[PDB]
């Protein structure tokens, strides 16, 4: 009852519908704090927009992690993940 | 309160709340239910849940093991309400990280 | 003196994360410690070493970053009787309450093992034995023997100082103590 | 009443335009409370004989026409009346 | 295992479960007549072996209980005479989407 | 929050000081950037620490041990030589279990000329 | 899901859902309250119609999985480093012993 | 000095349900309310001295402290009171369950009467590791009638019987319990029975009139009695009846009132002083400061004076009463009530486990039900020419209406200029909330300027609402999950909410009259969760069906089916500015081959509304289908497709261009799985 | 609030919460804390112990429980289930901590057998040797002789040697000396249910009656393998004289303490009745006969099956014969001057005997002078209650509650005339009696539905009641006292470590004439109740 370990894993490697959601709101949350934003930012502002804008480009630093119903834990990178 | 004169504010019911969990939003309840209605911080004790205020216990008076935490105002006051008939929803808590 | 092993769940803001993880983590540490203490062990200096840090788990309500991790801070935990230089700071008739500069106050030798034939005038030695007078802000080797931990946080709302939350206690039962050129 | 927790002025006004209500100094802008809380919607001898001489009394009353009004006023001289047991052994008219 | 004619005295159930090793099945006359399993609603019932089980529970990573649960005293549950903690894999073939599977545990 | 090991490694001061003073020059080094609240007790610290060794090395610490793991000393007193008192007369005597009792005249002396190898 | 076909009524609300809220948050909410705090039920907040009283977050949807940031860092500067306070004061109780 | 401060975030895990016990209840509260009622009036209106108000107890008002944690209405939850009361009253609550813990144990020695290893057993069934809510329920539904069925207690020796809650639902015998000596047959011996005739014998032959007339009462429990006879089995069974005692509650005597629970003020506050005198009550302030007279009366009786025939009805009034203060239920039993009473017969005299209960009351309408803030009525009206995905909101309910936002480092020369608009014109902000969390600073006085010329990072503005804020928007009494959307919202003039006619379906929008609700958010994530799940774009479907809900109707049908008339046609300038208007400027248009050429130039119908499809060469979107609108019309069966028909036909696209057919709701018509605006998505 | 009446510690804790300080105090922690639990909620096992104590498992419930075996604080029965393996299962020791809670009491046992030597070195030595038996557990004079110095003379030195039989002191305790006396009931319910030669499941009155019967005459014989077995008291070996089996370890008998102590209070009711020389006479005339009566030990069965109300009868009527025929030969018929200062001729002065006449003795063989027992005790206890109630309430409750006691459900309106007063006092010297229980309440409906006012009311006793709640003053001050020396402890708790190695200061001094006087209060005030306590929990 650890986390699997990196080459298994058992889950679809697509995103759910709702991994789009809090990733960006959480992301877009950090960025209203002042967190560094590594996508180039255009002239666009507020925190919202610009996390859309980052995921476009998958330079989200964040680890998704997803827990089984016994608690056997589970890891994402989002990066490694596909929209 | 209610309705136009008074002031403002409206109805979300138990007919709508529904709605936003088929689309499955927690965050948007707690927003909506909670942060945005009644914000409220209750101080309990993890010892013998209960509320208290500031510092004290005050079923055991401590100082010692109240933990602060927020909660929405209409479910304190439907612990007061409870507990004063004879019943007690004592709270038993445990920390988010770690476990 | 000591250094010693403590885990703790830490919170960094947003802001920082374009520091390195490692000096964050010092920071806040040193934030929430310093001068402050540790009870029931007594208190730290600053932090030494780290170790084990492993993948923050941040709460929904906010987004900050909350890495819980564990290490080994310096702390002030000498042994039991120990002959060590300081000096009288604020005392009427009693055994001398010593502190040293720059750490705290909360050093208080009371008189037993301090030698018995003294005597005490409104001026600066508390008691002069037959061997004499000593003065404040001096180097002064005095022993240690027994320790009080009290934490005393029970604030009754209507209330609205004491704190000897970390204080120590000893004696002079030999020659030299009380004043270094005594001995020497 | 109370003062401001930072420009110390005593001069407050609630405004009413936006459907706050909020309370604020008129002079470092700042509030003293928001979310303006509001409300909304035995055995004596002596309870007998009053209420008593609210019956009485009220009865009299609009025989003469007279404002039901006075009578209140009326009635706590008879309270008062009574203070000095000047009223107990006459005739109750 | 025997049947019923007609009366089920309260005496015949006020001790039915003597022996403990060994156990009774009991039945009515009339409650034997089409065979429920063969009918047509009820599809085909599988008992798999205790062993099995265990293989199960280790796939989906459930501890017992918490599976969805046949009652006792059942006439499909009689007739395939289940006991405690035995469990059955049920192929319901539906058409919506087509045959498959899905298990209940005895209660 | 909780703690683990609170009697875990005893530490006296040779390069701590040393130590302290190195992260301190990592974070604005005290006084002198001009040729957080940290400071505070730093040059505290530094302070109480100095002032003897004034009224200092590094490989003396390795120096140190070789005779001085001959005694009986256990970990007590075989730590406060390195501070307190000049390791000289009834000073060594004050501190351990039978300190003179058994072993006495080299025991005693040889603390002398070796703490005047450092101090 | 239970062994006997019921459900959606009051009464058969009742059938595995411990929660004593929700039941309460349904109809005949004294009784179970008082009724639930004689037997003195445990009562564990899994629920939904549960969490959103208390406040805190849901299990299903966005709430369903802790999300959780790279730390990113390796262990080469997390190794311990003293020149052995210990170890050469070791040696003076290591004997007569 | 400045001992470590150390905590951790927690949640709550379970409710552990209790009553509390008879010691804990004065453990709690601050001040007995004990004395008597009076409210003190003298000097003050009701300054209220000890008594069921009481300011140590809480407030009311936003008037006066609340001693033991003062501060007004901020920060003073309450606290309790703690009443006390002679002799121990009955307790409504509990009382079935009280009919249980004392059906189910014998009432001389009250041990608990089912015996030996078989009460070993039903515990042992009960420890089960597996065993949930509803098998104990089940469990105790046996243990409870397997003790019914005894006769004799075990280690007594004395008999028992059924205990049959006298009566029903008056409230006259409502709360008095009786069991009896029952199953005597009278042929056998029941040397209990020859004892209780022999009884008797002193009182007839004695006191003739009582006689046999009224007679076979057989005897109550006193519920005073009942906790002298729940004071026996201090352990043992315990749990068999359903109660862990580890004794944290310590065992099933608390179930009875003893100290009765005073709630605060708070809970019940006094209503606004209004002007003159007297403010009105406000339920639990009337009834147990009644109920503290009629205690104390039982306490000056009982002590010196009274009788025992004036005993009890007092002290029934008594159970009565408290039953009336947590409950309805019993209503009038030919009683009418004392001091503080009335008596022009006022029916709803509950005040407490109703306000809890029902319909819309606490628990579902309030708290389920939240009523909410930052939320805005008004009623609609269409607006094609806004996109989809957004609710045009009139400006005057976005000057009030605000967001909150953190200024950091990259929104500072829009804020530190956007205060200085300052709140009177729309695009601007007004409440200004400082990184030194004060309590926050209203645009108000003056400042402004100089004031936006700090702005820290950490400081918090609120923005009117702009172009782009993400609004939630809700209709109706809602009847499925679309109801509940969220919009980009765009700001204009007038006033009225405006959405696009084709979301309409969802809302089953009839304009007409009806009324919104317009929700924005506040915290950063709970936006992000809207727009981007809950919006519109990605919602586009229908949960049920699969099946698109919104689409064109009404006018968007038929006049699209104006242009998609077969007859129709068109010219360069016509069409030309045709699939213009369809895109208010901003496309570049690749005008496709006309159609028919010589006797002039046109451009079919089909044609300019195919380019709709993919006016660009570059708008990446390709599409082929075939379709049947409503009145389809069969052709001659020798014509095997149906595309050739007597009209229109099957609406057959291929490359995105329509080929045959007229379009007509069907394909982009709301409904069919076939269909356009479908296919597209 | 202000914690001088204590409420926390104060109600919500019956029974049980005199054990848990008892354990406690005489013991302490861990070795307490699982007593509780187990009392609370009764039957218990080894490893199911840890899943609620938090007592960190296999450690101290081994230690502390073991460790209470040998002081025989518990009840211990094992077996396995037809499923297989093995188990326990523990129960608290019957009464048990009744020893504890005794103590010097049982020390005080010394008076009986305190001739001989009186007050000399014999009486420190078998005052060494009974609290030393009590502290340690069963005792070998083998190994505590051993333990005690050699060279000297054995059968002297240790001169309680015949004296270890009289009625107390001790008897080999072993195996079914302790085990639930209800399961041991249940497992002699075999060999009778369980063997039968297949006969018929016809009539299962020739299954029950005779597999009782034979339940019940093998039982007796089970409790009277303890009673007395001269194997142990006949020893006599070689140069020696009759002793005890020196092996095998013996322990404290409660119950002839029990019976002993209770004699005491009979001397105490008589001691009433009746005249100083009477009295005497009746004090060394149980001392003949306080051996065999069972007082406490007789009911025995009657915990621990189902009565009948036909065969309880056949129960009482036993218990009616019992100590009358056989035990009465045991009993006085002709006793002559046992020690006495009446002088010069002794035997008209014996004639005594029928002064005795109210509410006790007065009965014989047809003029043989002799006392029944096994209808007196019984018919006996049930008239000990008597005053405690008296200072109580004040005398003038009494005789109307004791009013109430010959006549019956009796209303107030002729209670007015039978017993006399007016009626402010008796509304108030009634209802002050109800809230303390005892008279209760009758009442009927009186051209009622139910009502309270139109109804009439009436009284009763209903004596199992009155004298049942009596045992608050078990958790009264044996509980609430006791802790009051508790808390006191601490008090001193940091001169305690050092009045311990003492054997300074005039207010150290001062403390402990105040400290000590106040536990010579305490345990005397214990002693005060104890003497009332006796009565009711058993007889
Ligand atoms: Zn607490
Ligand atoms: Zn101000
Ligand atoms: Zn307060
Ligand atoms: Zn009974």
């Amino acid at each position: 009852e650890k986390a699997i370990p990196k080459d298994q894993r058992a889950t679809t490697p697509y995103m759910t519908k709702y991994e789009r959601a809090r990733i960006l709101g959480t992301r877009a949350l950090q960025i209203s704090m002042n967190a560094p934003v590594f996508v180039d930012l255009e002239g666009e502002t507020d925190p919202l927009r610009i996390a859309m804008k980052e995921l476009a480009e998958k330079k989200i630093p964040l680890v998704i992690r997803r827990y089984l119903p016994d608690g056997s834990f589970e890891d994402w990178s989002v990066e490694e993940l596909i929209v | 309160t209610e309705g136009r004169s008074r002031d403002g504010g409206l109805r979300l019911g138990e007919m709508e709340r529904d709605c936003v969990i088929a689309y499955g939003a927690s965050q948007l309840l707690l927003e909506r239910l909670m942060i945005s209605s009644d914000a409220f911080e209750v101080d309990v004790c993890d010892k013998c849940g209960l509320m208290g205020y500031s510092g004290w216990c005050t079923t055991c008076k401590s100082a010692e093991n109240i933990i602060k935490m927020t909660i929405p105002y209409a479910a304190k006051l439907l612990f007061q309400e409870l507990l004063s008939m004879n019943i007690a929803p004592r709270l038993r808590l445990e920390d988010i990280f770690q476990q | 003196f000591i250094l010693s092993k403590i885990a703790d769940l830490v919170r960094i803001p947003p802001d920082q994360f374009h520091r390195d993880t490692i000096s964050a983590i010092t920071h806040q540490l040193n934030n929430k410690f310093a001068n402050k203490i540790i009870p029931n062990v007594g208190l730290c200096i600053t932090i030494y070493d780290l170790l084990t840090v492993e993948e923050g788990q941040l709460k929904p309500g906010d987004g900050s970053s909350y890495i819980n991790v564990t290490f080994r801070a310096v702390v002030f935990k000498p042994f039991l009787g120990e002959i060590v230089t300081g000096w009288i700071s604020k005392c009427t008739a009693e055994g001398i309450k010593v502190s040293l500069l720059g750490i705290f106050d909360d050093i208080f030798i009371p008189q037993n093992m301090l030698f018995e034939g003294c005597y005490y005038t409104p001026e600066e030695s508390a008691w002069i034995w037959p061997k004499l007078y000593f003065d404040v802000n001096e180097k002064i080797r005095f022993r240690i023997e027994r320790e009080v931990f009290v934490d005393v946080k029970p604030k009754s709302p209507k209330e609205r100082e004491k704190p000897p939350a970390y204080a120590l206690l000893g004696s002079c039962q030999t020659d030299g103590m009380g004043l270094v050129s005594w001995w020497e | 009443m109370p003062v401001c927790k930072n420009c110390h002025g005593t001069e407050f006004e609630r405004d009413l335009s936006n459907a706050n209500n909020d309370l604020v100094c008129k002079a470092c802008g700042v509030v003293s409370e928001d979310n303006p809380i509001v409300s909304e919607v035995a055995l004596e001898s002596r309870e007998a004989t009053l209420n008593n001489a609210r019956r009485k009394l009220r009865a009299v009353s609009y025989a003469l026409h007279i404002p039901e009004y006075i009578t209140d006023a009326a009635f706590q001289w008879y309270k008062l009346a009574l203070a000095n047991n000047f009223v107990q052994g006459r005739r109750s008219q | 295992i025997f049947v019923y004619q007609n009366n089920i005295t309260p005496s015949a159930m006020k001790l039915v479960p003597s022996i403990p090793p060994a156990t009774i099945e009991t039945f009515n006359e009339a409650a034997l007549v089409v065979n429920i399993t063969h009918h047509e609603l009820v599809p085909k019932h599988i008992r798999l072996s205790s062993d099995e089980k265990r293989e199960l529970l280790k796939r989906y990573r459930l501890k017992e209980s918490q599976l969805p649960r046949i009652q006792r005293a059942d006439p499909v549950a009689l007739y395939l005479g289940l006991k405690r903690g035995e469990v059955v894999k049920i192929i319901r073939k539906s058409e919506t989407s087509g045959r498959y599977a899905s298990y209940r545990i005895c209660m | 929050m909780k703690v683990l090991e609170e009697r875990n490694a005893f530490l006296s001061d040779y390069e701590v000081l040393k130590f302290l003073t190195d992260l301190e020059k990592k974070h604005l080094w005290d006084q002198k950037s001009l040729a957080p609240e940290l400071q505070g007790i730093t040059r505290n610290v530094v302070n109480y620490l100095s002032i003897n060794k004034n009224f200092m090395s590094d490989e003396s610490f390795a120096e140190l041990m070789t005779k001085l793991n001959s005694f009986k000393l256990f970990k007590a007193e075989k730590l406060q030589i390195v501070n307190q008192l000049p390791a000289n007369m009834v000073h060594l005597y004050s501190i351990v279990e039978e300190c003179d009792a058994r072993f006495d005249e080299k025991t005693i002396e040889e603390m002398l000329e070796i703490i005047s190898g450092y101090a | 899901y239970k062994g006997e076909v019921l459900g959606i009524t009051r009464f058969g609300l009742s059938k595995m859902r411990d929660s004593v809220l929700q039941l309460a948050s349904f109809e005949k909410t004294t009784d179970h309250l008082f009724d639930a705090a004689f037997y003195m039920k445990k009562d564990a907040v899994e629920g939904v119609s549960e969490c959103i009283i208390l406040g805190q977050t849901m299990s299903i949807g966005t709430g369903s999985f802790k999300v959780v940031k790279g730390t990113n860092i390796s262990e080469k500067d997390l190794v311990p480093k003293r020149c052995l306070f210990e170890s050469l004061s070791n040696e003076a109780a290591l004997k007569a012993n | 000095k400045e001992v470590v401060v150390s905590e951790t975030p927690k949640r709550i895990k379970g409710l552990e349900f209790s009553a509390l016990s008879a010691a804990d209840i004065v453990a709690q509260s601050e001040v007995e309310v004990s004395t008597r009622d009076l409210f003190d009036l003298e000097k003050d209106r009701a300054p209220k001295a000890n008594g069921a108000l009481d300011p140590k107890m809480g407030v009311s008002s936003s008037s006066l402290e609340c001693a033991t944690c003062h501060g007004n209405l901020a920060s003073c939850h309450g606290h309790f009171g703690h009443l006390k009361l002679a002799l121990p009253v009955f307790h409504i609550g509990y009382f079935k369950a009280t009919i249980q813990i004392l059906q189910g144990i014998c009432k001389n020695c009250s041990a608990i009467l089912l015996s030996e290893t078989d009460k070993r057993q039903f515990l042992h069934e009960l420890r089960r590791p597996g065993v949930d809510n509803l098998r104990r329920m089940g469990i105790l539904k046996k243990i409870l009638d397997q003790c019914k069925k005894q006769r004799r207690c075990l280690h007594c020796g004395a008999l028992n019987g059924v205990v049959k809650k006298a009566a029903a639902g008056a409230g006259s015998a409502a709360l008095k319990i009786i069991h009896d000596t029952f199953r005597w047959v009278g042929k056998k011996s029941a040397p209990e029975k020859d004892i209780w005739v022999g009884e008797w014998k002193e009182v007839l032959a004695h006191n003739p009139e009582l006689e046999r007339y009224v007679k076979r009462c057989m005897d109550d429990l006193n519920p005073l009695k009942t906790l002298n006879l729940f004071k026996q089995i201090k352990s043992a069974d315990c749990e068999l009846l359903g109660i862990d005692a580890t004794v944290p509650s310590g065992r099933p005597e608390t179930y009875i009132w003893r100290y009765l629970p005073a709630p605060p003020v708070c809970i019940r506050p006094s209503v606004m002083m209004q002007d003159s005198p007297a403010s009105n009550e406000d339920d639990l302030t009337v009834k147990l400061t009644e109920i503290v007279w009629t205690s104390s009366l039982i306490k000056a009786g009982l002590d010196k004076g009274i009788s025992i025939n004036n005993m009890m009805e007092h002290w029934d009034y008594l159970q009565l009463t408290v039953a009336m203060y947590i409950n309805s239920d019993s209503v009038n039993p030919a009683m009418l009530p004392g001091s503080s009473n009335g008596g022009g017969k006022v029916k709803p005299i509950r005040g407490f486990c109703q306000r809890l209960k029902g319909k819309q009351g606490r628990f579902r309408g309030n708290l389920s039900g939240k009523r909410v803030d930052f939320s805005g009525r008004t009623v609609i009206s269409p607006d094609p020419n806004l996109s989809i995905d957004e609710v045009a909101v009139p400006d005057r309910v976005a000057k009030v209406l605000t967001y909150p936002e953190k200024v950091t480092r990259y929104n500072r020369h829009k804020l530190q200029e956007l205060i200085v608009n300052g709140p009177n014109v729309h695009p601007g902000a007004n409440y200004l909330l400082k990184r030194n969390e004060d309590a926050r600073r209203n645009l108000r006085y003056g400042d402004r300027m100089k004031l936006a010329k700090n702005l820290q990072i950490g400081d918090v503005v609120e923005r009117h609402l702009e172009d782009g804020d993400v609004v939630l928007f809700n209709r109706q009494p809602s009847l499925h999950r679309l109801s509940i959307l969220s919009h980009y919202a765009k700001i204009r003039p007038w006033r009225t909410f405006r959405l696009n006619e084709c979301v309409c379906t969802p809302y089953n929008a009839d304009f007409d009259g009806d009324e919104m609700n317009l929700h924005v958010p506040q915290t950063e994530e709970a936006r992000a969760e809207a727009i981007n799940l809950m919006g519109v774009k990605n919602n586009l479907l229908t949960p049920k069906s699969g099946e698109p809900i919104i689409a064109a109707t009404q006018d968007f049908i038929t006049g699209s089916y104006l242009i998609s008339h077969k007859d129709s046609f068109y010219d360069r300038a016509t069409l030309t500015q045709l699939l213009s208007m369809m895109s208010d400027g901003i496309e570049h248009f690749d005008i496709p081959p006309p159609a028919i050429m010589k006797p002039y130039y046109l451009w079919t119908g089909k044609q300019v509304f195919s380019l709709l499809i993919k006016p660009n060469h570059n708008s990446p979107v390709v599409i082929n289908l075939d379709a049947k609108n409503k009145v389809f019309v069969p052709p001659k069966s020798k014509s095997l497709p149906n595309e050739m028909s007597q009209n229109d036909g099957f609406v057959i696209i291929r490359g995105s261009q329509i080929l045959s057919g007229v379009m007509d709701k069907s394909v982009l018509g709301d409904g069919k799985k076939h269909s356009v605006f479908y296919t597209i998505l | 609030v202000m914690t001088i009446s204590s409420l926390e510690q104060r109600t919500l804790n019956p029974d049980l919460f005199l054990y848990k300080e008892l354990v406690k105090a005489h013991l302490g922690e861990r070795a307490a804390s699982v007593i509780g639990m187990l009392v609370a909620l009764g039957r218990l096992s080894v490893r199911e112990l840890v899943e609620k104590i938090d007592g960190m498992d296999v450690d101290s419930v081994k230690t502390t429980l073991v460790s209470l075996t040998q002081l025989r604080c518990v009840k211990y029965l094992q077996e396995t289930a037809i499923s297989g393996k093995k188990t326990t299962y523990y129960y608290y020791n019957e009464e048990g901590i009744h020893i504890l809670l005794y103590s010097g009491l049982i020390i005080d046992e010394i008076i009986t057998q305190m001739r001989v030597n009186d007050e000399e070195e014999h009486k420190q030595l078998v005052a060494e040797i009974v609290q030393n038996v009590i502290s340690l557990g069963s005792l070998t004079v083998e190994d505590y002789l051993s333990s005690v110095t050699s060279d000297s003379m054995k059968y002297t030195i240790s001169s309680l040697f015949v004296q270890l039989c009289e009625m107390g002191y001790l008897i080999q305790i072993s195996k079914l000396h302790y085990t639930p006396i209800e399961d041991l009931w249940q497992f002699l319910y075999e060999k009778h249910y369980k063997n039968i030669p297949r006969n018929s499941p016809l009539s299962d009155l020739k299954k029950r009656s005779q597999a009782k019967m034979n339940a019940k005459t093998d039982f007796a014989k089970i409790i009277n393998k303890p009673n007395e077995l001269s194997q142990i008291l006949t020893v006599d070996p070689k140069t020696s004289l009759r002793i005890v089996k020196p092996t095998v370890s013996l322990t404290i008998n409660l119950d002839r303490f029990m019976k002993g102590r209770r004699s005491k209070q009979l001397i105490n009711l008589a001691k009433t009745r009746v005249g100083s020389v009477t009295a005497q006479v009746y004090k060394i005339a149980l001392r003949l006969t306080e051996q065999k009566s069972p007082k406490i030990r007789d009911p025995l069965t009657q915990t621990g099956l189902l009565q009948d109300l036909e065969e309880a009868k056949s129960f009482q009527d036993e218990a009616e014969l019992v100590e009358e025929k056989t035990p009465g030969l045991t009993f006085n018929a002709i006793d002559l001057a046992r020690h006495l200062p009446s002088a010069s001729l002794i035997n008209s002065h014996l004639k005594i005997l029928a002064s005795s006449n109210f509410p006790f003795l007065n009965e014989t063989k047809p003029g043989v002078y002799y006392v029944p027992y096994s209808k007196l005790m019984p018919v006996l206890k049930s008239s000990v209650y008597e005053y405690v109630i008296a200072s109580t309430l004040g005398p003038s409750a009494m005789r109307l509650s004791r009013c109430i006691r010959d006549n019956k459900l009796v209303s107030e309106k002729i209670i007015n005339s039978t017993a006399l007063m007016k009626e402010k006092d008796i509304r108030s010297t009634l209802a002050s009696l109800i809230r303390y229980n005892s008279v209760e309440i009758q009442e009927v409906p009186r051209t009622a539905d139910r009502s309270a006012s139109r109804a009439v009311f009436l009284f009763r006793c209903k004596e199992t009641h009155s004298y049942n709640f009596m045992r608050q003053n078990l958790e009264w001050n044996m509980a609430n006292l006791l802790f009051k020396k508790e808390k006191l402890k601490q008090e001193n708790s940091t001169l305690l470590k050092k009045a311990n190695r003492d054997d300074l200061l005039p207010s150290e001094l001062n403390q402990l004439k105040m400290v000590n006087e106040r536990e010579l209060n305490v345990f005397a005030r214990l002693s005060r109740l104890l003497s009332l306590w006796e009565v009711f929990q058993m007889a």
